[PDB]
Parts: structure tokens; sequence; C-alpha cells
């Protein structure tokens, strides 16, 4: 099980564009 | 004279011996088993629509001179001429497949006269069943549908009272005072009329070409957008092993095509013949003077006066993808001509989906109409290379390979609620069976007075595959990237923010969890390792 994070959101796999700003 | 051979001159000068022919043969026919030729039937009908359109190009020249108050006899010499370009001019399309086309008109007809005069000529044609003319696009163009058969019409306007049917576009002064458009309108006739012109045995280069594209299909290396040659770059680098191989056959063509672009020295390009300057402010590749010149990778460079990288695109990943596709194309060749493999095994689609652990999904999504969707996909599509670039550069990526088709579907989206399910459930086969409560709108399947009606909603979804470097403990971090790539798909002269209608979403996905879509008839999907 290998972690990568694609995005700051709740999910670091899924990257919604926008939520982008609500994220970081 | 022997332009023919090259700018080195030929490898070796022996021709075929008879058990080369044999594996000729049955290249030939493992390219008809595949599909590869149309009938002569259908090679006649488009033979016969060109025919009509050599007629009717005549005949908007003769009209708009009439306009401009010329006589019977000059408005019939200012003639009027059609070309065909790319795959069909090269004797190497399919039975599916579009005609490239060009008119070429005289200096007092302009393409206002072209969307107006010609268009309505067209439209008085029994055998024209669909016409979109898009007058503002980067080349202005007119795509018909004529007697079933598909042909795309652009307009080039040269600095000359005349053009009469016997004319070749090959001389440079053809080019002097045009504009870009005008320039541009005639440079994919005067290159795949160079290559022609540029190779040894022409039927040997069509076959061998016809095997390429096969090839390049489906080991998934064809794709422009996604930085893989396109049409024109296969063909130049099937050229151009023509060249060295004059007398060969196409079985040994495409055997020491493989070889000698596998051990190619890359970055240094392949050229058909000398590259030439002229008397114009064109741009010419020239990577001593251009540092984008320079950046590319794998250059296959077009022959016609302004010569141009038809690579730009290639990036370091696909390059890698390119690459091992030839070493596989070497041994698979060899063992052909060692009546170990056939043919057959040359053309196994490529498994893309099964080949990495991971991948991450770039999903457009769409809830308006298909033109709407169309244009949001099509600017999406266009940065996917732009994330693998930057993807690419990373310590931990070892590759970022572009898949080089979107995966295209469309769902009834009755409310809000139900395009925040289709973005919430999509792309992952854990939540994908979800959205066979909304209606699945099939191809198949488009009822007018029940389907073809309803507020429907609209996904293209990219696939990157990606292999990590990891004897390493760490969580990969490629948000920057991501998030850069989102900022990229900007709003350049039209807006894309309005999120109750576009949205844009990636994803990163394990092999077994990949969506459906994804696998064909035949094939299970992978499972938990």
């Amino acid at each position: 099980d290998l972690e990568v994070i694609i995005s700051l959101g709740p999910d670091p796999t899924r990257l919604d564009a926008k939520l982008l700003d609500s994220y970081s | 004279s022997q332009k023919v051979f090259g700018i080195t001159g030929p490898v070796s000068t022996v021709g075929a011996t008879a058990a080369e022919n044999k594996l000729n043969d049955s290249l030939i026919q493992e390219l008809k088993k595949e599909g590869s030729f149309e009938t002569e039937q259908e090679t006649a009908n488009r033979v016969q629509v060109l025919k009509i359109l050599q007629e009717l190009a005549q005949r908007f020249v003769y009209e708009v001179s009439k306009k401009k108050n010329m006589s019977d006899g000059m408005a019939r010499d200012a003639g009027g001429k059609i070309f065909t370009y790319g795959s069909y001019r090269l004797g190497v399309h399919g039975p599916g497949s579009d005609i490239d086309t060009l008119v070429v008109v005289p200096k007092h007809v302009t393409r206002e006269d072209f969307f107006t005069v010609f268009d309505s000529l067209l439209r008085e044609r029994k055998e024209l069943d669909e016409i979109a003319p898009v007058p503002d696009a980067f080349v202005p163009i007119i795509k018909i549908k004529f007697s079933g058969i598909s042909i795309d019409l652009i307009c080039a306007r040269l600095d000359q009272p005349q053009v009469p049917l016997s004319l070749t576009l090959s001389d440079k002064n053809l080019l002097r005072n045009l504009d870009e458009k005008d320039l541009r309108a005639l440079n994919g006739t005067r290159v795949t009329d160079e290559i022609l012109e540029l190779v040894p045995k022409p039927n040997v280069f069509r076959i061998a070409l016809r095997a390429i594209k096969l090839w390049a299909q489906r080991r998934a290396v064809y794709a422009n957008i996604f930085g893989f040659p396109g049409g024109v770059a296969w063909a130049m680098l099937v050229a151009r092993i023509c060249q060295l191989y004059p007398n060969a056959c196409s079985a040994v063509i495409l055997n020491r095509f493989f070889i000698i672009l596998s051990e190619w020295n890359w970055p240094q390009p392949v050229i058909l013949k000398p590259i030439e300057d002229g008397p114009l402010q064109v741009r010419v590749w020239n990577p001593k003077i251009y540092a984008q010149d320079r950046s590319h990778r794998m250059p296959v460079i077009t022959p016609a006066y302004p010569s141009m990288c038809a690579t730009h695109n290639i990036t370091e990943s696909t390059k890698k993808v390119i690459l091992q596709e030839f070493v596989r194309g070497v041994q698979i060749t060899n063992d052909i001509f060692s009546n170990k493999k056939s043919w057959a095994n040359l053309f196994e689609k490529n498994d893309f989906f099964f080949r990495y652990k991971f991948y991450l999904e770039i999903t457009a999504y769409t809830r308006g109409s298909d033109e709407q969707h169309l244009k949001w996909s099509g600017l999406v599509e266009s940065k996917v290379r732009l994330l693998v670039m930057k993807l690419e550069v990373l310590a931990g990526i070892k590759i970022a390979h572009p898949f080089t088709k979107p995966f295209e579907s469309s769902y009834c989206c009755p409310t809000e609620d139900d395009y925040e399910m289709i973005q919430d459930k999509y792309g992952s086969h854990k939540t994908e069976t979800a959205l066979n409560a909304l209606k699945l709108v099939t191809d198949e399947n488009k009822e007018e007075e029940s389907i073809k009606d309803a507020p429907k909603a609209y996904l293209s979804t990219m696939y990157i595959g990606l292999d990590f470097n990891i004897n390493k403990k760490e969580k990969v971090d490629i948000h920057i990237p991501c998030t850069e790539f989102v900022n990229l798909c900007r709003s350049f002269n039209e807006d894309y923010g309005d999120h109750k209608v576009f949205n844009l979403a990636l994803r990163f996905v394990k092999g077994y969890d990949l969506p459906d879509e994804v696998f064909d008839e035949n094939e299970k999907r992978p499972s938990k390792k």
C-alpha cells in the first residue's frame, strides 16, 4: 500500500479543480 | 536525382530474396485481414468525388472572376485546382479514412468567397449529406461528407492571376506574399508531395507505411496531442528507411526500420534531404538559432521549405515508450524472419492498462451541450502533455505514460445532485456501479423523443500510467505538478469557471480498481496483488 499525494484535500488521491482554493 | 537515396546514400542496394518476398506476401495478407485496404470500388468512388470537387473548384473561381468583371475567357483561364494530401495522397488511407483536400485559388478570390460561394456550390449537390464550415479555425476549413466519403477542405490563395490545371505546388516562389493562414494551407500538400518524390520505390513505401500505422495505433504510440508521432512523422520515418534500402521489399524495410530508429543517435534529426533556405521571413527548423528546436528529443523534419519539426510534442517519457516499442519491433520482426513469430504478433494490441500498478485519471466533465463539452475537454486534453512534462522531471517518477485516447461517456443528468454524484462516484471501480442508476447514453441507444432531449453530462478521461523509483521510504508528493496543470486549463478568451457546468478532476488509482470502460469485451480486469 503505497501512499501518493496529488492534492491537499480530505482525500489525498483526489483533486477536484473547483475545491482547489479550499484545500491548502 | 540521387535525392531518392537520402542524405547518406543507401546502406545496401541488394534486392529482395524469395524467402524475403514470401514474408512480404504474408505481410500484405495480414494487412488485408486487418482491413488496411479498401476495395477497388470504394477507391473508385473516392476518385469520382474529387472529380466533382475539381469541377466545383473551377466553377467557384469562375463565378468570383465574373463578379470582378472579367470576360468568359479570363474567368475560365483563372482556373482553380484541387489537391489532396496526408494519408489519401500517400496511398495509405483505409476504409473509413478522410480525404485531406486543398483548393487553390488565384489572387482575386478571398476566403470570404470560399465560405460563401464555394459553400453554396457544395450545398447544391445531391451527394452532399453533411457540411460543417468553421471559418475562424486556426486553419479555416469546411468539413463535408460527400457520397458517404469524408472530405476536409482548406483554401490557399496565391499571389497569381491564374491557377491552371497543370499547377504543382513544389516551387518555392508559390509562397511569395502570402499571409500566415495561406502559408499554412499550402504546407500539407507540399510536404506530402515531397515525401513521395523522396522515396525510391513508392509501392514498397506504401506497404511499409500501412504496416507502421497499424502497429503505431495498436501499440498506442500514435497520437500527436499526447506526445507521440502523428501520421506525417511516421510517414517520414518510414521514408527515411526506404532511402537506405532502395531495392528492399517492405518486410525487410520494417525489420531495418526498427533496428535503425532504435539505435538512432537521438536528438540528431531524421531528414529526407538537406534543410534549405529561402527568401522569406519564415522560421526554419534550426537548433543552432532556436532554443525550442534544440529541445526537440526525437526530431523528424518535414522536407518542404519552411522545414519544421513534426514531433515537437515528444517528452522524455514518450521517447521512452517509442524506444521500447522499437526494441519490441526488433525482436518480433527478427522472429518473423526466423519463422518463429507471425505478423499478427507485431500488431498485437498494447496492454497499457495491465502494465503499471498506478494510474492518474484526468477527467473533463460537462453538464451542457456537447459543443460545450467538445470545447472544454479539447482544452483539458491539450494540456495532458504539459502534465506529463512536469511529472517526468520529478526525482521519484520513473515514467509518466499518457495513453493515446480519451475515454468518452455521457449520462442523463436531470439535476445538480445527479451531477455531484457523477463527479463523486466516477473513476473508481469501487464506486463506479453507482451511476447505473443514471441512464447511460449509448452509441446504439439514442431514441430522439426520450434520450436525445434530456439535460446530459459528458465525461472525457485521460490516463497517465506511472512507475515510481521508491530502496527509499517516503510518501511520493506530486500535488504541485497536478495543481500547476489545473491552472493551465485556463479559460483563455472563454470561461470554464462555472462549476454548475464545467468541472475538472484528477484521481490517482491503483491498477485493479480501474474503471471497467478501460477493458475490452475479452479482457479480464486485474485484482489485488
